[PDB]
């Protein structure tokens, strides 16, 4: 069952966590001196320009290839009090970022420190024999 | 119990956001160089994707949209692209000499004029009319040389023969990352909260036809005719008329002109009027007046719901500012009509016979405030006629110290980004954030 | 054996699906308004633009470490019913990529759909204990 | 402790190696025909060109998630004959590229030559049955 | 890089690499010509006799 690009943004989590690809795909696909052809280059550029800094985060907490990926960092109750079915099941994605936009940074930190440069170096130390 | 934050990508999260929209148009083949379509805009998809976003309700806002600001500079600096490599008319700032075209008890003169030749050493004196506001006494005295009503402010230059000024449909896209958002509440006024809204990449045709007081060619608003404003309490702010049913208006040019090609310089050449042939008469529009005072009827009636059940509701003709303010000023062929509108808004509302409005004709213009660059027209061979549609109006109300008990409604045109937001205000751009991060009961494997 | 970027285009789909790393190297790698300025700049901007749309697609097929990767979706005989000596010792990549242009995109369509989008909701149901 | 972009870049290799998530962080992030934003938009396209080819590497090398990698490539002692106390406790990441700089190139080539093109191709007669 | 046992089939007369360095030299002269001196005021009568 496809509906199409943001389809779900009114569904809840839940139901919108299983149409990611949607999202995934449609994410980056004399003189030329043109006002359009200026705007052009530069909306391609910056089209590229996010998609690799968003590439670039998966990257660094390690879950480049994957479209869901899990952590070891423990969910900090000051964020968000809310229990599973609540979340998942009584909110949207929407609803959701705004109420977490304010520790995104903190998590973010927290998420591409606490697991990706730790694991690395004790994935050395553990295959070093 | 216990919980992990999980890394998802791909989630439906957008927040509002500003980028620049680029052009896309459907592939019209031919003459061209079409202004706006210019020499490549991106073809339009054989087929788009208007996907509606269910459960959503997303916040509009016509009058802080991002995407008229960006519109009105491209309009601007297209114009200014088109005007470059044509010829620039600095040597028609001669001294003119101007008689009338016989008659007893003139909109236009026949004028005569010396003008630079190929060689530099030779001169040619030339005949060629022109209208009364494109032209000036330089004596005031009076005598009667007469000169160009621009030489005095700014330069002027020759639009090219070959490009046409009629607006194409014009699709606005964003970059892959960003999406725009189309309301499509019937119903739905200048701002709020839109219950129906759907997620396209590319917006709808859009012509951008240059017009004032009167909005034509436009989209016809569903259901029943909406009246937009940035603040009705504020008679400063304009008022966004939006018609369902289309009013037809007729505009002829009757007289038969001619394109007189005279050398200016080598390789320049400068096009004049020929004499008229056939009757003088001027140009002006018809409109039924069945279907206009069948409109004015319906408009009303949506403006009585605003400024209490029962009012009294009249209309007055332009009383402020000159020139393109006072008059339907528009384009038809590539002649700039500019109109007298007291005939449509002449009428005080209360509880086949087809109208006519006056139109006058200029050849040099200074269109969206442009100080220092005026274009002049070159004349269309031929009569002129064009059929339009007149789909929406642009309003202000007179103010004053009336305890309420009258309205007055005239028409205006302060500013041309109205036109666009005509069009555009049910459209609104995004960002795609796809990283969201939620809590669930998996952890990573230590492995 | 090196023969050089394609030199192995009109070789056995086999040989060729060896020496994959040579076609992946040379995949992407007062006024500057000279004709061959706009010209250089759009060029650089489109080679970049190819070159992640097909990293999107590894990506979005869990495949974006690996040259070769092997999915779920099973091979339909719709789309070619050779066996594998006649399609892997007898047929080059170019004539190959000729007999199924044909469903190309509905073969992509499934190989984003059938596994990496219920291989990865799985994943966290599996490892959800 | 964090120092900062290239904090460790006087300090011994193993002690940099611990901090390489801040260097890939900062790594990547009417007419518009301004010296400045010919200048910008030919930066901005440079930028992602050098991001790329690194990660491009990483792809080619089978490494493309993880900021520490191992591989099959046995160390020739020709290179560097440093021990490795000597290398990861004596030494710093820019006097050691400048000691390797010289065979880094074979390296390379033996990087993505010897496992992952060697790799793929045992992993699909592994997984073949 | 040699292409062995590789077969394929050329056109120079819809070749698109033609057309396109056309436009280069055309679009190269104008740009040379550009900031060049115009010689407008050159077109004045001239009285030319035998060398
Ligand atoms: C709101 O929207 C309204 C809805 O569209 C708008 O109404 C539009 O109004 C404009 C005028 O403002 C009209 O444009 C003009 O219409 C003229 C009348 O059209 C008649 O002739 C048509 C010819 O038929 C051909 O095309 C039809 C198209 O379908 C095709 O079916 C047919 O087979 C044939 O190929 C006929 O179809 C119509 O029914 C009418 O009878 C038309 O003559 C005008 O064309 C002029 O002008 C434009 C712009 O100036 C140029 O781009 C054209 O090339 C053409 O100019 C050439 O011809 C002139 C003829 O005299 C010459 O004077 C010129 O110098 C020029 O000649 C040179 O170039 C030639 C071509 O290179 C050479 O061969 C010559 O040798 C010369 O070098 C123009 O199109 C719209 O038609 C009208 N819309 C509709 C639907 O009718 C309204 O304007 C909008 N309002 C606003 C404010 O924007
Ligand atoms: C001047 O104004 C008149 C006012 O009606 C206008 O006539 C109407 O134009 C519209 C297009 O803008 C016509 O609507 C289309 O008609 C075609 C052919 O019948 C249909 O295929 C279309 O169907 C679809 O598209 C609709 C949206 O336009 C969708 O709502 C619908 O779901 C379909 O997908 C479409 O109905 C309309 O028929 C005419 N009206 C009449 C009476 O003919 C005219 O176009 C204006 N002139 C100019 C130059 O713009
Ligand atoms: C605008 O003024 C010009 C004068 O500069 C008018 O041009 C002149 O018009 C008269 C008509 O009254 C022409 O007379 C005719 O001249 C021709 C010459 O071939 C002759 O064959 C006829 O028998 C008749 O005498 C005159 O030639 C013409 N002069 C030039 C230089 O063209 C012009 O008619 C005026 N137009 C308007 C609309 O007022
Ligand atoms: C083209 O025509 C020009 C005339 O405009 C020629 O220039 C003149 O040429 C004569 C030669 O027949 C020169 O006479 C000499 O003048 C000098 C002056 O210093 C004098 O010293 C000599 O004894 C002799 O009288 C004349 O000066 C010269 N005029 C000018 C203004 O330069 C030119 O020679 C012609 N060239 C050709 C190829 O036809
Ligand atoms: C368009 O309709 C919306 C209704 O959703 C109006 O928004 C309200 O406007 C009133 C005054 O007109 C305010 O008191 C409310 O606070 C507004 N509500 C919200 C949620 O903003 C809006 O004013 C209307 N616009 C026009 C021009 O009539
Ligand atoms: C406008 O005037 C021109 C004359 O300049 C008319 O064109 C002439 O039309 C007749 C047909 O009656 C032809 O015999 C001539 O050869 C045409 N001459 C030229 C120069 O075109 C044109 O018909 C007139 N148009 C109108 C609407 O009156
Ligand atoms: C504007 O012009 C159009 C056509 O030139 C007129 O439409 C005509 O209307 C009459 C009825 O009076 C019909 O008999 C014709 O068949 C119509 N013609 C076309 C082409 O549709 C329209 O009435 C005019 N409007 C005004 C206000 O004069
Ligand atoms: C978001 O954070 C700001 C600053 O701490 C706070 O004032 C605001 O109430 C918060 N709103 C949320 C997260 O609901
Ligand atoms: C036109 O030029 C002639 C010769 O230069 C001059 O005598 C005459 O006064 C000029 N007339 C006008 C109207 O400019
Ligand atoms: C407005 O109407 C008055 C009649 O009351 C008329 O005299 C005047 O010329 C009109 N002006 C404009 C700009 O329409
Ligand atoms: C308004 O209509 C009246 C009544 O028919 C007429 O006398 C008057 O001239 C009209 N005025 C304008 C500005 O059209
Ligand atoms: C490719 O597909 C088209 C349309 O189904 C078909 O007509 C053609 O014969 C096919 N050719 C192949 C795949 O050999
Ligand atoms: C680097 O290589 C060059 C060429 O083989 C050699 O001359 C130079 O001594 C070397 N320097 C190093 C690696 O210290």
């Amino acid at each position: 069952v496809f509906l199409g690009f943001l389809g779900a943004a009114g569904s809840t989590m839940g139901a919108a966590s299983m149409t990611l690809t949607v999202q995934a795909r449609n994410l980056l696909s004399l003189l030329k001196l043109t006002v359009w052809g200026i705007k052009q280059l530069q909306a391609r550029v910056l089209a590229v320009e996010r998609y690799l800094r968003d590439q670039q985060l998966l990257g660094i907490w390690g879950c480049s290839g994957k479209l869901i990926c899990c952590t070891n960092v423990p969910w900090n109750s000051s964020w968000s009090n809310r229990n599973l079915s609540e979340i998942w099941d009584n909110m949207t994605w929407l609803q959701w970022d705004k109420e977490i936009s304010n520790y995104t940074q903190i998590i973010y930190g927290l998420l591409e420190e606490s697991q990706n440069q730790q694991e690395k170096n004790e994935q050395d130390l553990l295959a070093l024999d | 119990e216990n919980l992990w934050v999980t890394v998802y990508y791909g989630v439906p999260v957008w927040k509002d956001a500003e980028t620049t929209l680029f052009c896309a148009s459907d592939a019209k083949a031919y003459k061209k160089h079409n202004v706006w379509a210019t020499h490549a805009c991106v073809p339009t998809d054989p087929n788009p994707q208007e996907i509606h976003l269910e459960n959503v309700t997303e916040e509009f806002n016509m009058w802080k949209n991002n995407m008229v600001e960006q519109m009105h500079t491209d309009i601007i600096s297209l114009w200014d692209q088109s005007l470059k490599p044509c010829v620039k008319l600095t040597p028609l700032c001669v001294t003119l000499q101007c008689t009338n075209v016989a008659i007893t008890d003139g909109e236009l003169k026949n004028c005569s004029f010396n003008m630079t030749t190929e060689l530099r050493d030779k001169r040619q004196k030339v005949h060629a009319l022109f209208y009364k506001l494109d032209i000036v006494p330089i004596n005031e005295n009076q005598n009667t040389s007469y000169r160009l009503i621009n030489c005095n402010t700014a330069a002027i230059t020759q639009a090219c023969p070959k490009v046409s000024f009629e607006p194409i449909p014009i699709h606005y896209c964003a970059p892959a990352g960003f999406a725009i958002l189309k309301c499509k509440d019937k119903k739905f006024n200048g701002t709020g909260p839109c219950p129906s809204v759907s997620t396209v990449q590319c917006t709808h045709g859009i012509k951008p036809v240059v017009s004032t007081q009167l909005l034509l060619n436009g989209s016809l608003a569903e259901e029943e005719v909406m009246i937009r404003s940035e603040d009705i309490r504020n008679n400063a702010k304009n008022i966004l008329v939006q018609f369902n049913t289309p009013v037809q208006i007729n505009c002829t040019r009757p007289n038969n002109n001619t394109r007189k090609s005279i050398r200016i310089g080598p390789g320049q050449w400068f096009y004049a009027t020929g004499d008229i042939i056939g009757d003088i008469r001027q140009a002006h529009c018809n409109v039924s007046k069945a279907t206009w005072n069948e409109t004015l009827g319906k408009v009303v009636k949506q403006l009585r719901k605003h400024f209490g059940n029962n009012t009294i509701i009249r209309f007055a003709n332009s009383s402020g500012g000159d020139l393109e303010v006072t008059t339907h000023s528009f384009n038809c062929g590539g002649e700039f009509f500019y109109c007298d509108t007291s005939g449509l808004f002449n009428s005080t509302w209360i509880s086949n016979d087809s109208i006519t409005l006056p139109c006058r004709i200029k050849q040099i213009i200074n269109m969206w405030q442009r100080i220092g660059q005026a274009m002049y027209a070159p004349p269309i061979q031929g009569v002129i006629r064009c059929v339009s549609n007149i789909t929406g109006l642009i309003l202000t109300r007179d103010g004053g110290s009336t305890d309420s008990t009258t309205e007055t409604f005239r028409p205006s045109g302060g500013d041309m980004r109205d036109n666009w937001r005509s069009e555009l205000y049910k459209y609104k751009v995004v960002k795609i954030e796809p990283l969201g991060v939620a809590p669930t009961r998996c952890k990573r494997r230590v492995v």
